[PDB]
């Protein structure tokens, strides 16, 4: 008996069932779907205060 | 007959607009020698006799000395705002209220309102244009203020509106034909104070332009002619502010010597607490603007709207 293989399982799985140059190309699978947010790094803003400043 | 009308119409405005600027200009003179007096100092008396042409000499200081333009290409920009911003604290004069007939304007409280909303982007561009985080800050803290207080400014408004019962400033003096507006409407008036002077941005409220917290907010980039032009029109703004001041609640008594007494009385309060209070900081001022202020104008509204309620029942 053939049962559904890796092979079959492979059918899928792509970003496109049918592959194409760019679907293919890049892929976006977060199983979650859920993706965290990746902290950055927020930069202030500088001020030379003084010395010409009472 | 009707160009008779317009002819006038045109030379009274003409007219308003050469007094105003003189006399802030020349009441420029008046803060010096009063806060000189609040201090123990003597305040300007060399120039002229007893100082009197100070603001004439200090006005061809300024046309003379140059002006240092910021970075290349901002020419216009920079010089935009001073335009737009006296315009506005002149223009607004012409909704001032007269027996004698300049404009029929009604919704002059209306107008009253915008004028001073526009305020705002004069600042906020003129900031902008100059390019200096020292004055951008002075921009957004200045614009913070103006914007927070006109919400406390309208409600308030709307007390006096309706204790009149119209739109048209005029009633005011129809209303103050026995007895002032002061003395039934006192809490308001300290809290009207307050948000004139911060629509002035005059201190405490002082940190629109500032010192020593900001050199000198936005005004830091500012050479000579533009910086003119804006520092007569916050006079010209602290003028008005007193005359609404005295319209609404000390008689409206447009052709009366003693409502011109009253202008110079008011505009003197103003001076009397420059050289008086200390500054309030960032959110002090915004608890101050949002959780006493428009808290007070409401309860007012919901006071007096019943008692209108009241006395047009009995009447
Ligand atoms: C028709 C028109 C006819 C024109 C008539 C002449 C008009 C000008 C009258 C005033 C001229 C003053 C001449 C004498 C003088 O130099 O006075 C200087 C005076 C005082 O300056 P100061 O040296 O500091 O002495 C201070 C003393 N406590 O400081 C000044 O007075 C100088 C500033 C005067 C401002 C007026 C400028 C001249 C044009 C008139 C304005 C338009």
């Amino acid at each position: 008996k053939w049962y559904p293989d890796p092979e079959f399982m492979k059918q899928f799985s792509g970003p496109v069932m049918y592959p194409d140059e760019v679907t293919s190309l890049w892929t976006v699978p977060p199983w979650n779907s859920k993706v965290t947010p990746v902290e950055k790094s927020v930069r202030n803003l500088t001020l030379n205060f003084g010395p010409q400043h009472p | 007959m009707f160009y008779m009308e317009f002819i006038l119409s045109l030379i009274g405005s003409l007219l308003l607009i050469i007094c105003v600027l003189v006399s802030v200009a020349f009441l420029t003179l008046l803060e010096r020698k009063v806060l000189g007096y609040i201090q123990i100092r003597k305040g300007p008396n060399k120039v002229g006799l007893m100082g009197i042409p100070q603001p004439f000499c200090d006005a061809i200081k300024l046309f003379t000395k140059e002006q240092t333009y910021p970075l290349l290409s901002n020419y216009l920009s920079y010089y935009i705002s001073p335009i737009f911003s006296l315009f506005l604290s002149l223009f607004v004069w012409m909704c001032m209220p007269f027996f004698v007939k300049l404009y029929s304007f009604n919704l002059g409280g209306l107008f009253f309102l915008c004028c001073t909303s526009l305020g705002v982007y004069t600042v906020m561009v003129a900031g902008w244009s100059s390019n200096s985080n020292y004055a951008l800050l002075g921009g957004l803290r200045a614009v913070a203020q103006t914007i927070s207080y006109e919400v406390s400014l309208a409600l308030i408004l709307l007390s006096f509106i309706f204790l009149i019962g119209s739109y048209n400033m005029i009633y005011f003096f129809f209303y103050q034909v026995y007895m002032w507006f002061l003395i039934i409407l006192f809490p308001m008036a300290l809290v009207w104070v307050s948000i004139s002077l911060a629509e002035t941005n005059r201190t405490p409220f002082d940190f629109a332009e500032g010192e020593s917290e900001l050199v000198s907010g936005f005004n830091v980039e500012y050479s000579s002619g533009g910086f003119a032009l804006i520092f007569m029109a916050e006079y010209a703004s602290i003028l008005f502010m007193s005359m609404l001041f005295c319209v609404i609640f000390l008689g409206c008594d447009v052709f009366n010597l003693l409502f011109y007494m009253k202008l110079t009385f008011i505009s003197f309060v103003f001076i009397w607490v420059r050289g008086t209070l200390p500054r309030f900081r960032y959110d002090k001022l915004m608890y101050l603007a949002w959780k006493c202020f428009l808290s007070f104008s409401l309860n007012y509204l919901l006071f007096f709207i019943g008692f209108k309620i009241l006395l047009f029942s009995l009447l």
